[PDB]
RNA sequence: ACGACUUUUUUGCCUCAGGGUGCUGUAAACAUGAAAGUAAACUUUACGAUCUGUUGAGGCUUAUCCCUAGUGGUAAAGUGU
RNA sequence: AAAUAGAAAAAAGUAGGUAAGGGAAGUCGGCAAAAUAGAUCCGUAACUUCGGGAAAAGGAUUGGCUCUGAGGACAUUAUGUU
RNA sequence: ACAUCUCCCUAGUGCAGAUCUUGGUGGAAGUAGCAACUAUUCAAAUGAGAACUUUGAAGACUGAAGUGGAGAAGGGUUUCUU
RNA sequence: UGUAGGAGACCGAUAGCAAACAAGUACCGUGAGGGAAAGAUGAAAUAGUACUCAGGAAUGAGCAAUUAAAUAGUACCUGAAA
């Protein structure tokens, strides 16, 4: 029974138990290991491996946000959203305030318009 | 639970001390044993 | 002994039963078939053959396997199924 | 023959309320505490199909004959035909010899051997008395939903092809 | 349901395959094809959902479909009287 | 891996589906089931303690593709980089 | 270890029954049943013997409010090797 | 009542102290508490089932073998009824 070697395995690898591989064959050899200093040396030779990953691809989420920046996407029934939950309503006020007093700050500031202007303003 | 006192955890060992099954050699010139899950210290 | 190469209808023989049990009944029926056949009490199934029938997962076996058969006694008798690839069924003939 | 079946489909009866705690199919109430048996005259589970039956007064439209080249031919449609169907009857192909075209109806399944007998007593009803005069007999597929009537008018039909 | 029943076991039968009948609806592939526009030359070259052509195409059609003595098959050798 | 497996596939059960034409006429009872439902754009009554009623009612639209328009940050005095 | 009918004292002294008490045991019956939680297959190893041990190859599921990590109560050597 | 004696026209293992015994124990109850089932080989096991064969191993059998006796084989006396 491998569960020892794979117990011992995982810590080696520092990988996931459902990711060793032990090789089909030497495998009296393999089962034979009853250290940490053994299930190195198996994992050195390369008769213990961790798996390549099953790790997914960013590739279809690239041309779908690449689809999304060409706005194709963003019609009616690709909402479920209200138009505040879209695009809050807070944050299209302060970036309007915020862009006109950075404005008018620096259009008295630089002498371009006067001081009771801008308090109008 | 984890945390335990001194009393308890002497008792627990001698418990686990006791429970051991009889000796063969004293057997050649009876046994009450605990099993965990079915029957519990108590304590 | 003998190496013969054969087609299994497949969908004929697992016609009758559900998702679930359609591809265990898929091997069990080419068990069945080439046992039969060979008329054999073991039968060996391929790894090859085995993932071939698996790949389209329990909904969708292959409908239509070509399968070579090869009755070899060395009692030690027994029947190794394995799958021959192939393209086209059309026109294909149950010959050695 | 279709196996035993429940009270519904072997006798008809009807179904028990939606309501119903084990069952809309189960049976009809027996009853009776006196007398102390259950009356045979309830219907109950067990065979349908598989029964004796005499069909009778069954009108002979046409009687066909291997020999003849226009067997289910008419006058009205001169065209080569034989009884044999588009691609032959389901389950029975070809119709190798004479046969004949009764009214209607048939006890049992096809493949199944059929005896016909004379009525027990002559006939002397207007139906009976009757000649057919037959104007058509269909040759359409049955395997498919019957859309062509003979192998040549599919060649003409379509023309070319791989 | 299972018994039971219908069968056949080499002028057959099974097995696939071919052909028939159908059912679906025009495959992949390729086009020095078209196409709402796009960008890059001073009408050409890049990109483009899509549509058309090759193409009533491609697939699927016996399991309880049809035909074919077309392919390859066709064993145990057990038991009661 | 669940206190089992296999083979068969009818009744019957149980968790489900689906149904022509009718549309609650069944039944104590529309119970069950289904219809409805998200957004954007419209439109919204009786009535009211004028705060509500209200998502009333009642409508329309919604995919894919190729564009068009609107919303910043930096630095050259109208021009750029982003 | 056993009797006493020769006589007589003495008694916790005679069971079919109490839905008796206690203990054993049948018929019911190889029957009810082993029905939550998507699915396992192929080949090998081990061993006297493998659907449900182990390994590999496939197919899948849990799907970060996880059959994942950590911890408390509570359990108490259940850990771990042979 | 505790301890020590001597007793009996008492009970004889479902009786008799709850207890003839590794019993006020096991076990059960949050806890106060509740509270069992449970004796017998033979004269002698310093007579305890040797050896062989067939058995993967359990075990079985023996022309083999202890004992006066093993259908006396240590959950061992006799061994009723269902």
């Amino acid at each position: 029974s491998l569960t020892l070697q794979k117990r011992l395995a995982a810590s080696v690898l520092k990988c996931g138990k459902n990711k060793i591989w032990m090789d089909p064959n030497e495998i009296s050899e393999i089962s034979l290991a009853n250290s940490r200093f053994s299930i190195r040396k198996l994992y050195k030779e390369g008769l213990i491996l961790k798996k390549p990953q099953k790790v997914h691809s960013r590739a279809r989420v690239r041309l779908y946000k690449l689809a999304k920046r060409k706005g194709r996407h963003m019609g009616i029934g690709k909402r479920k959203g209200t138009k505040n939950a879209r695009t809050n309503q807070k944050t299209l006020w302060i970036k309007r305030q915020r862009v006109l007093r950075r404005l008018l700050k620096r259009l008295r500031d630089s002498k371009k318009v006067d001081r009771h202007l801008y308090h109008s303003f | 639970g984890s945390i335990k006192r001194f009393r308890l955890k002497q008792r627990l060992g001698k418990c686990r001390r006791q429970n051991r099954p009889v000796p063969h050699w004293y057997r050649l010139k009876n046994t009450k044993r605990r099993h965990w899950r079915r029957t519990k210290l108590g304590l | 002994p003998v190496t013969k190469f054969i087609t299994i209808n497949l969908s004929k023989l697992t016609h009758k039963v559900c998702y679930k049990r359609k591809a265990p009944r898929a091997i069990k029926e080419i068990r069945s078939i080439a046992g039969k056949l060979m008329h054999t009490k073991d039968v060996r199934l391929d790894v090859k053959l085995n993932k071939f029938i698996w790949s389209k997962g329990v909904r969708n076996p292959p409908k239509r396997v070509r399968v070579k058969l090869e009755r070899k006694r060395n009692e030690k008798m027994y029947t190794i199924v394995e799958h021959v690839m192939v393209d086209s069924y059309k026109g294909l003939v149950n010959e050695c | 023959g279709h196996g035993t079946k429940g009270v519904v489909s072997r006798y008809g009866v009807k179904r028990l309320p939606r309501k119903t705690h084990r069952g809309l199919r189960k049976v009809a109430c027996i009853g009776a505490w006196h007398p102390a048996r259950v009356q045979f005259q309830i219907p109950r589970h067990g065979q349908k199909g598989y029964f004796h039956r005499t069909e009778r007064n069954k009108k002979i439209y046409r009687i066909g004959l291997k020999t003849d080249k226009n067997s289910a031919s008419t006058d009205a449609d001169i065209t080569e035909k034989k009884i044999t169907p588009m691609g032959g009857f389901p389950h029975y192909g070809v119709v190798n010899e004479d046969f004949l075209l009764l009214k209607g109806c048939v006890a049992g399944t096809k493949k199944r051997p059929i005896t016909l007998r004379k009525n027990i007593v002559p006939q002397v009803s207007r139906d009976a008395l009757a000649q057919v005069s037959l104007k058509f007999i269909d040759t359409s597929s049955k395997i498919g939903h019957g859309r062509f009537q003979t192998s040549e008018e599919k060649v003409k039909y379509y023309g070319p092809l791989k």
